[PDB]
RNA sequence: GCUAAACCUAGCCCCAAACCCACUCCACCUUACUACCAGACAACCUUAGCCAAACCAUUUACCCAAAUAAAGUAUAGGCGAUA
RNA sequence: GCUACCUAAGAACAGCUAAAAGAGCACACCCGUCUAUGUAGCAAAAUAGUGGGAAGAUUUAUAGGUAGAGGCGACAAACCUA
RNA sequence: CCUCCGCAUAAGCCUGCGUCAGAUUAAAACACUGAACUGACAAUUAACAGCCCAAUAUCUACAAUCAACCAACAAGUCAUUA
RNA sequence: GCCUGUUUACCAAAAACAUCACCUCUAGCAUCACCAGUAUUAGAGGCACCGCCUGCCCAGUGACACAUGUUUAACGGCCGCG
RNA sequence: UUAAUUUAUUAAUGCAAACAGUAUACCAAACCUGCAUUAAAAAUUUCGGUUGGGGCG
């Protein structure tokens, strides 16, 4: 026999299904979004056609990706758009010779920051890039908020975006009391942004976290049946009463 | 980050397609690395007045290690922003008055 | 493999702890130390190394009195349980040390030099020149390590303003901050290297397989090493 | 001092929480609901239980800083 | 080799396993330091038999019993025929309130009576 | 003529269509087929190799996006068996 | 779970000479130098003695660990379920 | 006539020479009927070994070998308190 | 061949491997075996007791000092003609 | 193995980024990253032809 659909659209299927179909639209759309990351291990061409020499003819250039691999400590940590390389590397660079392997190890670097919108320091092994796009962005605030999902390449990032959208679609007192103008200009500087409450608290969580949370809001005791039996019986009598 | 580009060159599978990938494209070949290049100088307005290598005023492009350890945890500088600039330039007019 | 060790006692106490021999087994269970195992059982004594230690609510000198003098299997020197006050520490026993002595653990560090016996201990500040001791520390309120096996001693050299250079029995000398305790006199158990084997079954009673059976090709560091004395190696953290 | 403790035979240290904890004003979302330990990222802070009910076989005593009977001397028995 | 389509009984394992298997038998009590056996009296099933004196009712029925319809006893027709009487006469003079409804039988937890029924105390 | 020869149905393979399911009560993570008690540690990783090039060290469709002609074209390839 | 090694708790060794003994003969026991029987046999490795040890480098009941780019090895390229 | 055997404990599938009918056919290296069988009848009842121990702190150096002479070395198999 | 012993389970059980005596090199030392040890110790190697003794060499290899050197009980070698 | 590609994993090295004092000069500590070298492992392989049978001639 065959199968009715793909087997690259199963995912797509049990989403469709039911349990994982209550999602909402958004959440439903930024995980089906999927777009190519930022070069960072190979240089981009700048153009789509190239004019190679030895012969004058253009020809379609592509730009392909790495692929590179995210441990833990990634997740756990505030990285680029960099990570580990497992790829062969010929011996004098000839390829005449012998292919053996090399794995490169970006570096890591324990130092401090201070976000200001969540008002607390974190110790993060920051590397070099990731300190540069801070650099570049004028801060570490506008570094997470406008840096997307396919940027940051780790948990704690998405989940420091979240945290801070939260903070500035509630308008929570984030500091304290006795001094309200600090707080003012804090909100007044990220005020480009502004994702609605309902729209923020999904933004960052993984499947499963969805799945939990979904079941945690749609989960209710079951309602004793006596109180819809007294409530028809009561709506019953009237209507046969007022008649 | 160690920039590396691969080998064999890609067959070009299509334009919207997947490109498909061979167990021979994954040897690379180191080319230029982020290290061993000359470091150059971000540019900090200090808010206070430093030994030699600031002044509240004007700006001072300084070294990066001294910027992210001593002027930008202890709040003595501030990165040179195109939004920042227009208030201190502004305080810096209603300073010097004629 | 479920390899645990038998060091499970946080407590310092006076009974022998029963313990397992190994046999060259980590805790992945390959063997990597050849020569061990298959021996008679033995049981471990608390050892206490550390010389000078005061009791509850104690800071000054306090005097001791050996009882018997015994012997312990997992070394080659022998022990001697001394009493002293409300409590009882298993201590490295020394030379013409028998039932009834007395020693002292000081530390008050004096103007000049204490003629000490061989069975008490002072801080080598208060030692004269040449004096055989053992049980040397490394560093203050560390414990004793170095010079611990049975008959080796060694000899004061010279001071300097706040060091005290040790002879090690290895000829090599080797510092040591002043105010460290150390021991004087020669540990017991003496003429150990002319205890004849006889027989195999004393090896293997001790737990000690025979060495490998296979034709090694010596290669080029068989040959005899006529090296120079290693500089004096310093503990004295300086600045 | 030589200490007498050692850390492969005691009770070894918890690994740290996740860096959810560390954000002000954002609430974790573990398996605190469907009551099975998972590989999800799954691991939050119980607080302490204590049974309401005394039972003979599952009796703690208090420490000895607070006996009824305890006194500042001690005595020699 | 040993049997392996068999299941595991009793008597198969050696010395140290004769015991803690068994043969599905409920334990009423548990074990000492003195390898006593401390037996609970509230913890064995004790069998309720009532009195069967004046019991007219045979085991066995008459075949001039004649038949009937076979219906499912719903909550439905209980609920109608128990609480719905009450509820309309409370109803048609002028004192009913939606506020308590616990002088009709409902409950709204289950931890103030013994006899409870989702978590189900009773054995059967 | 004894030994022994044939008597069709459980169905078996691929198409077109369709997306297919999982508690009657008890037992099932310890010695599964066990009712009942105090350290919560457990995944996130270039597949490799044979053969072929008369050996073999570079290389050798297998990579999961519907046909075909372009086209086995430019190209890559101890510029060679091949892709 | 047979066999190499290790670990924790146990058991075994009549009698005589016992020189104090990793002493001797010798029961049970550990291994098998030779003769005779068979090689589709009792047995994909047996039958009696002539054999060495048998108070210790001995044997064994139970439980656990060391596995192939390796385990182990009083080194036979010996063993890792015929 | 042999007993170089047997009875128990330890390890091991658990019903594997008790009765009844068939014993025409089927497995005894041939027979009776039964240690190479079909169905029905029910054995074994614990006192035997297990199923074990409420916590907080603290305490436990003068072996066994008739253990009393002597003598050692491979330095050792067993206990409590508020 | 010092001895007891063990090795090719299943054609060799031995002069074969091991054993105390001897010699060479490496290590200044706290928690997972080594070792809850301290240069009378530990690890890595060669022969294998007691009696007589081990005479020479760094041209070549390795090791140690980088001072042109030391090491052979480290790999190995100790004439021919008239 | 002193036959061939190479050090893929150590300890020593030199360079570059990472910290901190220092009067136109020196010092480079503990822990990460890349380049090239030295002793151990190794990821792979072959061992040509006639030879009045093969090697030797
Ligand atoms: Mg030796
Ligand atoms: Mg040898
Ligand atoms: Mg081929
Ligand atoms: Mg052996
Ligand atoms: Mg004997
Ligand atoms: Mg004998
Ligand atoms: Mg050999
Ligand atoms: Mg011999
Ligand atoms: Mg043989
Ligand atoms: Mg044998
Ligand atoms: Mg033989
Ligand atoms: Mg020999
Ligand atoms: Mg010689
Ligand atoms: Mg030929
Ligand atoms: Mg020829």
């Amino acid at each position: 026999p065959l199968h009715k659909y793909p087997v690259w659209l199963w995912k797509r299927l049990q989403l469709r299904e039911g349990i994982c179909s209550r999602l909402p639209g958004h959440y439903l759309r930024s995980l089906e979004e999927e777009r190519t990351p930022t070069p960072v291990h190979y240089r981009p061409h700048g153009a789509k056609f190239k004019i190679n020499p030895k012969n004058g003819q253009r020809e379609r250039v592509e730009d392909v990706p790495i692929p590179i691999y995210f441990p833990p400590e990634s997740q756990r940590g505030l990285w680029g758009g960099e990570g580990w390389i497992l790829g062969q590397i010929y011996a004098n660079n000839d390829k005449l010779s012998k292919r053996l392997k090399k794995v490169w190890k970006p570096q890591l670097f324990e130092r401090e920051f201070y976000s200001e919108i969540l008002d607390k320091k974190f110790t993060v092994t920051v590397t070099m890039r990731t300190l540069d796009l801070i650099d570049e962005a004028y801060g570490l605030d506008f570094y997470i908020l406008k840096a997307s999902g396919e940027d940051l390449c780790s948990k704690f990032g998405m989940d420091l975006k979240r945290g801070m959208l939260l903070r500035l679609a509630r308008q929570d007192p984030q500091l304290h009391p006795e001094d309200p103008e600090r707080r003012a200009a804090i909100y007044d500087k990220y005020k480009e942004f502004a994702i609605p409450e309902e729209e923020a608290e999904w933004v960052g969580l993984t499947l499963e976290e969805a799945i939990e949370k979904q079941r945690l809001l749609e989960e209710k005791d079951p309602v004793p049946l006596f109180k819809i039996y007294v409530a028809e019986l009561i709506q019953q009598l009237q209507q046969q009463a007022l008649s | 980050t160690v920039i590396v580009e691969r080998w064999w060159k890609v067959p070009l599978a299509g334009e919207g397609r997947k490109p498909r990938l061979h167990r021979r494209h994954r040897v690379y070949k180191l080319v230029e690395d982020t290290k061993h290049r000359p470091k150059e100088n971000l540019e900090l307005i200090l808010t206070q007045s430093v030994e030699n290598v600031g002044v509240r005023g004007d700006l001072v492009s300084v070294k990066k290690s001294l910027g992210r350890n001593r002027l930008l945890p202890q709040g003595l500088a501030v990165y040179a922003s195109p939004e920042n600039k227009k208030l201190f330039e502004e305080e810096k007019l209603l300073r010097q008055e004629g | 493999a479920n390899f645990v060790s038998w060091k499970s006692r946080t407590k310092y106490t006076i009974t022998p702890v029963k313990m397992r021999k190994s046999g060259g087994r980590d805790h992945t269970g390959r063997i990597r130390v050849h020569g061990i195992g298959g021996g008679h059982k033995q049981r471990y004594r608390m050892i206490d190394f550390l010389r000078f230690r005061p009791e509850e609510t104690k800071s000054g000198p306090f005097e001791e009195k050996v009882i018997q003098v015994r012997y312990d299997p997992c070394r080659s020197a022998d022990i001697a349980l001394v009493a002293g006050g409300s409590r009882k520490r298993w201590i490295i026993a020394t030379e013409n040390m028998q039932a009834g002595d007395t020693i002292l653990n000081s530390n008050h560090i004096g103007r000049m030099a204490v003629a000490a016996r061989e069975g008490d201990a002072h801080p080598l500040g208060a030692l004269p020149v040449g004096t055989l001791i053992n049980n040397v520390e490394s560093e203050p309120g560390r414990g004793a390590q170095y010079i611990r096996a049975a008959g080796t001693c060694g000899v004061l050299l010279r001071k300097v303003n706040g060091t005290a250079i040790i002879q090690l029995p290895s000829k090599r000398q080797m510092q040591v901050l002043e105010t460290c305790v150390a021991t004087v006199g020669r540990v017991s158990n003496v003429d150990h290297n002319k205890r004849v084997i006889g027989k195999a079954g004393r090896n293997r009673w001790l737990g000690k397989r025979p060495n490998s059976g296979r034709w090694h090709r010596k290669g080029g560091w068989a040959g005899r090493k006529i090296r120079p004395l290693p500089p004096m190696k310093s503990y004295v953290k300086l600045p | 001092a030589y200490e007498w403790g050692v850390r492969s035979t005691r009770k070894s240290e918890p690994p740290p929480l996740d860096r959810v904890y560390e954000i002000p004003g954002l609430e974790p979302i573990t398996f605190a609901g469907k009551m099975h330990f998972v590989p999800w990222l799954a691991r939050p802070i119980f607080p302490p239980w204590d049974r309401g009910y005394k039972d003979p076989r599952f009796y703690r005593s208090p420490p000895l800083h607070e006996h009824p009977l305890y006194k500042d001397q001690a005595c020699y028995i | 080799g040993a049997d392996r389509m068999s299941k595991w009984t009793s008597k198969r394992g050696p010395r140290s396993f004769r015991g803690r298997k068994g043969r599905g038998a409920k334990g009423i009590g548990f074990l000492t330091s003195g390898w006593r056996f401390v037996q609970i009296k509230e913890m064995v099933p004790e069998f309720v038999v009532p009195d069967l004196t004046g019991f007219k009712l045979k085991p066995y029925v008459s075949y001039l019993a004649p038949e009937s319809e076979e219906t499912p006893l719903t909550a439905a027709q209980l609920f109608s025929e128990a609480v719905a009487p009450a509820i309309e006469k409370d109803f048609k003079d002028g004192t009913f309130d939606p506020d308590n409804l616990e002088k009709y039988g409902f409950e709204p937890t289950q931890e103030g009576k013994l006899f409870q029924l989702y978590p189900r105390n009773f054995l059967r």
